[PDB]
């Protein structure tokens, strides 16, 4: 799925905790309303534990 | 079931790199992000290492942070061996809707 | 040299030599990843270009 | 800068009911997350609930489910840390702590604390 042409909101992600894992690789989520990007993809797929 | 397991007396050594470890054994520490802590006692604690790779402003340029997913352990290393203060260590991860802390590494002897 | 801080000034030269981080975390002076080593060797071969 | 004070404990009761407040200054209080972090005096750290921007959602550990309770406001930036059937173990300082994005992250903030024993 390509996500584009829109606000990014990731203030609802890293303020929830139903999530088991949040590792972001290559750049820091600690900074990222602040970043700018040109295309933004999104993969889901269900694996075991 | 999650626990970290660190030594308690370590880095007595007087200003040399010394290393540090941290590991776990529920499960893969490197799935979440860990950090690293610092308590001076008798006196409020802080963070010496943030994001599993980073230091907050202010923080000398001397302590180190590394991840070894072979052997399950994180490596907490100190370059300068100044004359801080005492203090105690401990270890955080994140297993599932919770938060654990590490048992503590003394280091009284610099 | 292959890093510098910033962009460097006229009849200037540097001599230092130690890893440059270019991250956003630190390597805190111990070789790995988001740092190299801003210094690196010249490779020339005899039958070359 | 960001002042933490804390001002709960003082007086010793087996099994009864203490009210913790922790005071927060300098930041907005409603866009991180708040925790609570206590240690035994002579031990290691430990972990005792976390709090979301609003009190929706929180947690505690194991060994304190049951019992325990938290809540909080955004019109007056406080804390309040309500107990109730306290056992010897309780002997420990508190510390509210205070999140930045998420309880990955780290926890980074810790007041001074104030000493809590029972007997």
């Amino acid at each position: 799925k390509r996500i584009s042409n829109c606000v990014a909101d990731y203030s609802v992600l890293y303020n929830s905790a139903s999530f088991s894992t949040f590792k972001c690789y290559g750049v820091s989520p600690t900074k990222l309303n602040d970043l700018c990007f040109t295309n933004v993809y999104a993969d889901s797929f269900v694996i075991r534990g | 079931n999650f626990m970290l397991t660190q030594p308690h007396s370590v880095s007595e050594s007087p200003g040399k790199t010394v290393t540090i470890s941290c590991t776990g054994s529920s499960g893969s520490i490197a799935s979440n992000y860990v950090q690293w802590y610092q308590q001076r006692p008798g006196s409020a604690p802080t963070t010496v290492i943030y994001e599993d790779n980073q230091r907050p402003s202010g923080v000398p340029d001397r302590f180190s942070g590394s991840i070894d997913s072979s052997s399950n352990s994180a490596s907490l290393t100190i370059s300068g061996l100044k004359t801080e203060d005492e203090a105690d260590y401990y270890c955080q991860s994140y297993d599932s809707s919770n938060w654990v802390f590490g048992g503590g590494t003394q280091l009284t002897v610099l | 040299r292959l890093f510098r801080k910033s962009n460097l000034k006229p009849f200037e030269r540097d001599i230092s030599t130690e890893i440059y981080q270019a991250g956003s975390t630190p390597c805190n002076g111990v070789e790995g990843f988001n740092c190299y080593f801003p210094l690196q060797s010249y490779g020339f071969q005899p039958t070359n270009g | 800068e960001v002042q933490l004070v804390e001002s709960g404990g003082g007086l010793v009761q087996p099994g009864g009911s203490l009210r913790l407040s922790c005071a927060a200054s300098g930041f907005t209080f409603s866009s991180y997350w708040m925790s609570w972090v206590r240690q035994a005096p002579g031990k290691g750290l430990e972990w005792v609930a976390n709090i979301k921007q609003d009190g929706s959602e929180k947690y505690y550990v194991d060994s304190v489910k049951g019992r325990f309770t938290i809540s909080r406001d955004n019109a007056k930036n406080s804390l309040y840390l309500q107990m109730n059937s306290l056992r010897a173990e309780d002997t420990a300082v508190y510390y509210c702590a205070r999140g930045q994005l998420g309880p990955w992250v780290g926890v980074d903030y810790w007041g001074q604390g104030t000493l809590v024993t029972v007997s």
